């Protein structure tokens, strides 16, 4: 904020523009208030009273969610696993020494205070096997819009195939809008959250299968996050190192506000990647939608440094296109000409012995590592411009990219680069 | 598994209060629901009182309604109920009981655990 | 871990990453806790009844997995063969001197703790000739989704075909999802597994044609090592000599990781091949997908040299394609150039005497042999960038390569240097 | 586009401001390690003018 005027008349003019508040709520802040996380459940109908309830209601396009979760409870109840350590996590300790712990040791039972549906007979306990992980698949299904990749109710219809030959989906084609409110009853959201969370610590559960459909829970609304991880891997550098070769302003923020130090987001099994279906948080902090610039920015250098995944990235609104471009070009550029390639194993204890004889000076040519205080200088001698060398070096990289979609930075960097 | 421990019976005045309580041991971390039984001399096991795991769903028995209440606290894992204005007919073993669920049934065959009762003689 | 400050207002920031664990088994660590592994069998009813129970089974879409494997077992029993030599694998002293081996020596048997199922008549011994072949062939089939790859059911049908010529598979189309789910069976993998085990060893076995559907099981989960055998025979070096080629740190990681020194992976006949289907390992070691960065690089490099199976082997995901492509384009350069011919016989006691009077000082030159620690200094030589001449080359080597698939590094090295 | 305006000189105000935040990306260091930034050479002294801000 700092004075303007306009010159013609010496009027003084404050230029503003409209606020969005739009805060972040991280995980860890959650539990300073309340040490466990509840699920609302109603226990007072019987187990196979729900399974007709639910079959009968699946068949149907009348079914109460109410319902799908009472019946999960008792039908996902008995289940167990013994843990090797203890396990904890922001404060909650919910594994003590060699005790089994059950799919619901995670949240609090509360109960829920009534739908009179319809029942069903003849439905035996082999369809109690396969109905939860029903269920679960079509949390996932019903979060994608796109008609053929809403098909993956052929893998859950496929995966319960598995358990039982014939199993056929129970619901009409109607059906792609039945599931689709699932996903706002925030108890639903509290089943799938701890069934993955459960199986992740339990990995080889004969009912690990039924992880199918939760896996989508798991860092969801935490894109940017794993777009570092995909940064930290494609370039071969360490966290830190990367975390140098950030030359925006906005990136620097939103890498600071991904980074603060008390949400165990580098503990293995935690409550943080469940932290939108389990309610710890209303807007996650490790969006590509509070971190765009280090989306779109770590995206683009990993795509410049042949990525597949960023072919299909997309590219958010309102950032700064220009800056955050050059950025991802000196970035790509100095990792891909910068192989480093040293020698690792010798025979005859002979290694490569680097001759120091060298002294014609040979200037003007790149650095040597992958040092950001070096590039930069460079960079400063090549007059903050990208040299043409750094501009055919990325038209290699995005040519010969085929089958791309719109609004993704495989077509921005493609259109940008290639021409 | 889990244990329960009832507490708090005894004999009371025809007209006077009462405040029996269950403390629950082993693995009370868990769904779990809490009913309160009685059995009278030649007279099989009836239903008093129950209550759901948050603590919001509760029933009573007809015949015990406006003067019994009852209260848990699941972080001293126990769940209290309050016997006001009994009676010579309210003489018996009270048990503390729990199914494993979200809810309180209204009979017997629904609960899975039971304590080993207190006496109640008015 | 190194610390990492903001260097706008010295604040401290904490770069991590979600961390998946994804451990490694390796098979010589399943047997020092238990010295033989169980095959659980049920074997309570009799041969000529699971012979209509399977045949009939089979017929309709119904059928039981015991009762497969119950059938397989009495079904192949009594098959045997004579030891020329000891064999033991990992303390386990399967065949004693001169002694028979049966096929159900290698595992333990123990009894399953059932399925109703339907009997069958008129079915003669004629049919335990084949069915077994049958039921086996099925595992290989059932583990591809393609639809014309899947049609290797048209080679067991010519197998069993040739055993008796009206043979006709007793399976309906939808068949195409019964036998996928026997593959989730561990005693049904735990008698294929020991079924190609045994038939490796006695390998001019009249019954030997079973082979076919169990040789999947050889090896499975266990690439990087097939890649890198490919890579030492298209390169021509020895294994040391090839090892010291690697240029990567992960790469060098990886290929730590697989050439652990307890794990039989040089016998010829041992439980190692087989750690997956008999269960001695969950996750194998030797997979391309806890050795991709060596998979890539070994199988680029094959293909640069001339090589046909890499044309459609897959390129993996999150890894430095960048500094893993350049090693691949020194050492399959440095393969190229050095052809290394050097006379073998000679007639008249007369061979190639080189000319060491050649003084005029051809430097600038490449080495001569390929050696890593002469071809590391040319490359610095070179300034560490590949030479138009290494371009070229591969370009030559990707160039005229058609009917590539897609995601494969056949695709990646032909749009990589081809341009 | 809309109507009645001067399209040529709003055009031309438009290419100079956009190829001013084009040209001038202002990359600048954020993060360090051992406590090393990037320092600018001041000993450039052949005249480098008739370059852009």
């Amino acid at each position: 904020s700092v004075t303007v005027k306009r010159i013609i008349d010496n009027t003084v003019i404050v230029p503003k523009l409209p606020a969005n508040e739009d805060p972040v709520e991280y995980p860890a802040d959650y539990f300073r208030k309340s040490k466990e996380i509840p699920l609302y459940i109603n226990t007072t109908k019987s187990l196979s009273d729900l399974r007709g309830y639910v079959y009968q209601g699946l068949k149907s396009g009348n079914v109460s969610i109410i319902h799908v979760n009472s019946y999960l409870y008792g039908a996902l109840k008995d289940i167990r696993g013994k843990l090797d350590k203890d396990w904890s996590s922001f404060g909650i300790n919910i594994g003590k020494a060699g005790d089994t712990i059950g799919i619901f040791d995670l949240v609090s039972l509360k109960a829920l205070d009534l739908p009179d549906g319809v029942s069903d007979a003849s439905r035996t306990s082999a369809d109690d096997k396969w109905l939860p992980l029903y269920l679960l698949g079509l949390y996932r299904v019903g979060r994608t819009q796109m008609p053929e990749y809403r098909k993956k109710l052929m893998d859950g219809l496929t995966n319960q195939c598995k358990m039982i030959n014939e199993q056929f989906e129970p619901l009409v084609p109607e059906g792609r809008d039945i599931f689709d409110v699932w996903g706002n009853d925030s108890n639903y959201t509290k089943i799938v959250a701890a069934v993955d969370m459960f199986f992740h610590m339990f990995k080889k559960h004969e009912c690990a299968s039924f992880r199918y459909g939760t896996i989508v829970s798991r860092f969801k609304d935490c894109a940017a996050l794993a777009t570092f991880g995909h940064l930290c891997k494609i370039t071969g550098m360490s966290t830190e190192d990367v975390t140098t070769w950030i030359l925006n302003r906005e990136v620097a923020d939103e890498m600071v506000q991904m980074m603060l130090p008390g949400q165990e987001i580098d503990k293995a099994d935690s409550y943080m990647p469940y932290l939108i279906d389990f309610g710890l948080s209303s807007k996650s902090p490790y969006s590509s939608v509070k971190n765009p610039a280090f989306h779109f920015w770590g995206q683009l250098t990993a795509l410049l440094l042949r990525s597949t995944r960023a072919r299909n990235a997309r590219q958010p609104d309102d950032i700064e296109y220009t800056s955050l471009t050059t950025a991802g070009l000196l970035y790509a550029y100095a990792v891909g000409s910068s192989a480093d390639l040293a020698q690792q194993f010798c025979v005859g204890d002979n290694k490569y012995t680097p001759d120091d004889s060298t002294g014609g000076l040979t200037t003007n040519a790149p650095p040597q590592g992958r040092d950001v205080v070096e590039w930069l200088g460079w960079f400063e001698d090549q007059n903050r411009k990208p040299t043409p060398d750094m501009m055919q070096y990325a038209k290699r990289a995005v040519m010969s990219l085929q089958g791309l979609r719109e609004k993704t930075i495989g077509k921005y960097a493609k259109s940008e680069f290639d021409k | 598994q889990v244990q329960l421990v009832e507490s708090g019976g005894g004999l009371v005045q025809a007209g006077g209060s009462l405040t029996l309580s269950c403390v629950a041991s082993g693995r009370p971390f868990r769904n779990y629901r809490l009913g309160w039984f009685r059995q009278a001399p030649g007279k099989e096991r009836e239903f008093v009182a129950a209550i759901n795991w948050g603590g919001v769903i509760t029933n009573y028995a007809d015949s015990v309604k406006g003067r019994f209440t009852i209260s848990r606290d699941d972080a001293k894992n126990t769940v209290y109920l309050q016997m006001n204005s009994l009676k010579p007919e309210e003489t018996a073993v009270y048990y503390c009981a729990a199914f494993d669920s979200t809810g309180s049934p209204i009979v017997r065959d629904n609960y899975e655990y039971w304590g080993q009762g207190t006496q109640v003689t008015v």
